[PDB]
């Protein structure tokens, strides 16, 4: 039961699908789903054997990549990456389950791309080498770009893919410069040595600036968020699920893992900068979410706002703030996936995204209305939900650190309770528009089952977040204690 | 007894903390030694110190010492004296 086995599980299924004719769509679907579910169960078995007491990386595995230059492949988890590994491994089979009905048109390339993306995600999150972490960090760029371009709804998919690729490439390239500078300075790219080595204050500032640019391309900040709504709008529903609950979480993971502990003085110097960026992004993005006409754009801007709340919660360098950041990362991955699944269901039924056509879906889709109401509540961060747990812990940390930025972040509550309610009322409440839409169908068995794990996860992480919280207190404490020796 | 068996199985899973700490210490020490070794490897200049004294680089001297008696490059007085004796 090892991380190498976890990484290799998608590879075997991917190869099997590559070497199967496209005419056996039933076999392709079944084998892809079986591989995804087997990997999910394997990750759960990895969960039931995780030690939350030690601060060292648990399942460290070493492979000889380059015997010289100290770029050997190190695979390991410590508690923060672990829930992200579980989240990706759980979210991948949902993507196959979504395209189950019309998978012949998608072809086996769809499942192969998603399995390769899963392989890349597990490789990113299970990594103790800076250079290899960057390698897989930028590897994830291929499958998502191909997915968005090939399986996009309309011709704007080309522009969306171009923007996504160019932004992420620029960020990754600057990160590569910084990483190679660190390699030349220290003699190795190993995470432990990089954490235990000093850097000059000017060198710390420059390296942190490069890392911040790279990760702020991923986690949407004020100037570089405009590529995300278009990417979600033009990507398919499964691609949107992945890009919302997986890649942004990758970015914030990379930021939290390689920026805060590696450069303490630089983080302290730049802490007000990210506070003001996050407050401005939260307020502006919530307000521009209020005045939107596209469902995918609305949930994408909600993603931007909540990711900026996450990044406002990390530099609150305390247990409450960092734990809330991680918990809201997981919760927002689940909630974004669920909301994009609801919008994808609506699009698959009625091939439109404008909310002007939609209205009064209670009378025709009551199960969908209930699911949409619950997930809009989760996005709103109602108490008793994982998003509320994360948001309140983040706000507690922000108030313990800086009251002004805490209040600015808490202003997001009113705005997030506005657009969510107003969108839900538009789409679900009201009277039917028989001239626009006159044939309806409620959620079928497959979609209902797909929504089941999301509800259970949200409720379990909201009512009783003790398991998730206790699985990471040791790492959070060690991360905050890294810089000081008192 | 089901819970007891489950606890025993979980304990059979996981990793020994002592072995984990020992492996961590060994790996960190190995990485530190190898990284200082690679730094000292990179510190060497491209042009070596003794390159002007190397036999491969001083290859013209041996050939010209061998070939110094060829009439195309003979000192005239040497030819004169070898004619005289």
């Amino acid at each position: 039961f090892d991380l190498s086995g976890l990484i290799l599980c998608p590879v075997l299924g991917s190869i099997i699908l590559i070497f199967i004719p496209n005419s056996r769509i039933r076999l392709i679907r079944l084998i892809g789903l079986c591989a995804s579910l087997i990997t999910f169960l394997y990750s759960l078995v990895l969960w039931i054997q995780f030690d939350p007491s030690t601060a060292k990386f648990q399942f460290v595995e070493s492979l000889r990549w380059l015997p010289y230059e100290n770029i050997n492949l190190n695979l390991g988890i410590d508690g923060l990456s672990f829930f992200f590994v579980i989240l990706t491994t759980f979210l991948i089979p949902i993507c196959i389950l979504v395209g189950w009905s019309g998978m012949r048109s998608y072809g086996k390339e769809y499942i192969i791309a998603f399995l390769i993306c899963e392989f890349l995600m597990i490789a990113v999150f299970c990594m103790l080498d800076l250079l290899l972490f960057y390698v897989f960090f930028e590897s994830v760029l291929i499958p998502m770009f191909i997915i968005i371009g090939v399986w996009g709804s309309r011709q704007r998919k080309i522009k969306a893919a171009y923007q996504f690729f160019l932004y992420t490439l620029l960020g990754s390239v600057f990160m590569l410069l910084a990483i190679l500078l660190i390699l030349f300075q220290t003699g190795t790219a190993d995470l432990q040595i990089s954490l235990t080595t000093e850097f000059s204050e000017r060198r710390q500032i420059f390296l942190w600036i490069a890392f911040f640019a790279a990760f702020a391309v991923k986690v949407p900040m004020v100037p570089v968020h405009i590529w995300l709504p278009e990417a979600h709008v033009e990507a398919p529903t499964a691609g949107s699920v992945i890009l919302a609950g997986i890649l942004s979480k990758l970015g914030t993971y990379g930021f939290l893992r390689f920026s805060i502990p590696m450069f303490p003085e630089a983080t302290l110097c730049f802490t007000p900068f990210i506070y003001t960026l996050s407050a401005i992004a939260i307020i502006y993005t919530s307000l521009t979410t209020l005045r939107q006409i596209d469902l995918k754009k609305i949930i994408a801007y909600s993603s931007v706002a909540h990711m900026n709340l996450v990044t406002i919660g990390m530099f609150s360098l305390n247990i409450q703030g960092i734990g809330g950041s991680i918990l809201l990362m997981l919760s927002h991955g689940l909630v974004l996936s669920a909301l994009f699944l609801c919008v994808g269901v609506l699009y698959d039924r009625h091939k439109t995204r404008l909310v002007r056509y939609y209205g009064g879906l209670v009378s025709t889709m009551p199960n969908f209305s209930t699911i949409f109401f619950f997930f809009t509540l989760a996005n709103m961060s109602l108490p008793g939900t994982s998003s509320f747990i994360g948001e309140f812990l983040i706000s507690v940390g922000a108030f313990q650190r800086n009251s002004l930025v805490a209040t600015l972040a808490a202003l997001g509550m009113i705005l997030g309770a506005a657009y969510s309610l107003w969108l839900y009322n538009r789409v679900v409440s009201g009277n039917l528009k028989a001239d626009f839409l006159h044939k309806f169908s409620d959620l079928n068995g497959r979609e209902v089952f797909i929504f089941i794990p999301f509800l259970v996860g949200v409720v379990r992480m909201g009512v009783h977040p003790k398991v998730f919280l206790d699985r990471m207190h040791t790492y959070v404490s060690n991360l905050v204690q890294h810089g000081k020796f008192n | 007894f089901i819970m007891e068996f489950a606890e025993n199985l979980v304990l059979k899973l996981m990793e020994d903390p002592k072995e984990r700490d020992r492996r961590f210490r060994e790996h960190v020490y190995r990485v530190k030694d190898r990284c200082e070794k690679t730094k000292e490897m990179w510190s060497y200049p491209m042009r070596p110190y003794g390159f002007w004294t190397f036999e491969r680089h001083n290859s013209q001297l041996a050939w010209d010492a061998q070939i110094s008696q060829v009439p195309g490059r003979r000192d005239p007085y040497d030819d004169l004296l070898q004619h005289y004796s």
